[PDB]
């Protein structure tokens, strides 16, 4: 009897080697100092 | 010279402070290296309120950053304006609380808090003449809600006549982040009502609603929320730093807003707040500012003031304006909304004018109001807490390191007593 033909297989299980952060707001106007007094 | 120190606790408190100090530095013209590069002289005449002088001509904030896990403070140290803080002021634990009020108040707070009391003492009584303390924290987190309130207790015991201020973040059930919120919230409220001179409640639900509706921006972030909170915080104490037509500080505000000793839970709101597309369609004027101020939706809480009565109201105006117009608008509002104002307190709005507006704005207003509507928050929190405590859910974690059910019963009793006392004046008649 002939068992088979597939000669070797010999391979096991192998695994090969192989920005929110800031904010979005605010509106700008020129600075206005010099209080009323 | 009547300066106020800053103590921030917990992850939420640290995030709040990291933006508040950026806002203050931007306002006062302090560079991230701590070197002054301002444009006028008024920016330095009252800089001693929030800063300290060091050798070489640099300024250092008088802030104390305390927490149980070093991750948050390591994150905020590497960010912008993170080099201002003195590296000594960083105090941290090694284990954390794990959203446990018992751990944050009994088992790690007792061991750690000695060092932070030492540094608070050093910073506070190294000053010329202390004005008070201000604290930022949230009542939904264990380490904050516990260690911060124990700090409040010890600081109040050592300084009985100073002004204590807290910006509290109250957890809402609609947008919930922790399943143990009712327990530590109730315990923190019970420990806070006895000690804190002033307390303010902020709600992330209301912040989300404002950011979605008024600013009309698609995706808000915790940066934006912290920016609104920082603007609100700076609005309260601007008058203490800048000259104005009518000057008014924290003690004056507390005296004029607190009728009875245990009624010191306020809600705040800010104006103007307009979207970028409609920013210039509006006109900056006192009537528009006051109507947006008294708009119910603009408030930073889910407690709707139209469901109750305003005991008192406060409005801090920033900019140059006419006092006759301000008074006329206040009187007009108080007459047009007679139903929502309790009657035995005639002329129950305080007003103030500060000549220096926020940077980038010509007119801005900070509003603080004490209305009988906040009792709904207390009622809902008490209902959830008693529902959870009826079946003794999650109770073993809290009872395993010192507490008994008697303190929880006492907290429920005090919370209900506060609710009843606070709703008593809602229906009172003259
Ligand atoms: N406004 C605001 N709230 C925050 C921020 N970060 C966290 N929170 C709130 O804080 C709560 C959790 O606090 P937590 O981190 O446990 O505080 P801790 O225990 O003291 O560290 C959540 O319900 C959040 O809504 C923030 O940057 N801004």
């Amino acid at each position: 009897l002939v068992m088979g033909n597939n000669n070797p297989q010999f391979t096991s299980e192998a695994m090969s080697e192989f920005l929110k952060k800031s904010h979005f707001k605010l509106g700008e106007d020129p600075s206005l100092y010099e209080t009323t007094t | 010279m009547r300066e106020i120190v800053h103590i921030q606790g917990g992850q939420c408190g640290n995030q709040i402070g990291a933006k508040f100090w950026e806002v203050i530095s931007d306002e006062h013209g302090i560079d991230p290296t701590g070197t002054y590069h301002g444009d006028s002289d008024l920016q330095l005449e009252r800089i001693n309120v929030y800063y300290n002088e060091a050798t070489g001509g640099r300024y250092v904030p008088r802030a104390i950053l305390m927490d149980l896990e070093p991750g948050t403070m390591d994150s905020v140290r590497a960010g912008p304006f993170g080099q201002l803080f003195r590296p000594d002021n960083f105090v941290f634990g090694q284990t954390g609380a794990g959203n446990n009020w018992a751990k944050g108040h009994y088992t790690e707070g007792a061991e750690l808090i000695d060092s932070v009391l030492d540094v608070v003492r050093k910073e506070a009584e190294g000053c010329d003449c202390l004005q008070g303390f201000q604290i930022t924290h949230s009542l939904g987190g264990g380490t904050g809600s516990g260690m911060g309130t124990l700090l409040i207790s010890k600081v109040r015991e050592e300084y009985p006549d100073r002004i204590m201020e807290t910006f509290s973040v109250v957890p809402s059930p609609k947008v919930s982040d922790t399943v143990v919120e009712p327990y530590n919230a109730t315990l923190s409220v019970h420990q806070l009502v006895e000690n804190a001179d002033e307390c303010m409640v902020i709600d992330n639900e209301a912040l989300y609603d404002i950011c979605f509706r008024t600013l009309k921006l698609t995706t808000p972030t915790y940066g934006d929320l912290n920016h609104l909170v920082s603007a609100a915080m700076s609005g309260v104490t601007c008058c203490l730093r800048f000259p104005g037509q009518l000057n008014s500080d924290l003690r004056k505000l507390a005296v004029n807003l607190i009728p009875f000793p245990r009624l010191h839970f306020f809600m705040i709101g800010f104006a103007p707040l307009t979207s970028r597309g409609s920013q210039q369609y509006r006109a900056l004027t006192v009537p528009e500012l006051t109507q947006q101020m008294f708009d119910a939706k603009n408030m930073m809480c889910a407690a709707d003031p139209r469901h109750g009565r305003y005991l008192t109201a406060s409005a801090l105006f920033r900019g140059r304006m006419s006092t006759k117009e301000v008074d006329e608008q206040m009187l007009n509002v108080q007459n047009k909304n007679s139903s929502y104002f309790v009657e035995w307190i005639p002329n129950n709005i305080k007003s103030s004018i500060c000549d220096i507006p926020p940077k980038g704005l010509k007119m801005a207003v900070t509003f603080v109001g004490n209305s009988t509507a906040i009792q709904e928050m207390f009622k809902r929190v008490a209902e959830q807490f008693t529902a959870m405590f009826r079946r003794k859910a999650f109770l073993h974690w809290y009872t395993g390191e010192g507490m008994d059910e008697m303190e929880f019963t006492e907290a429920e009793s005090n919370m209900n007593d506060l609710v009843s006392e606070y709703q008593q004046y809602q229906d009172a008649t003259a």
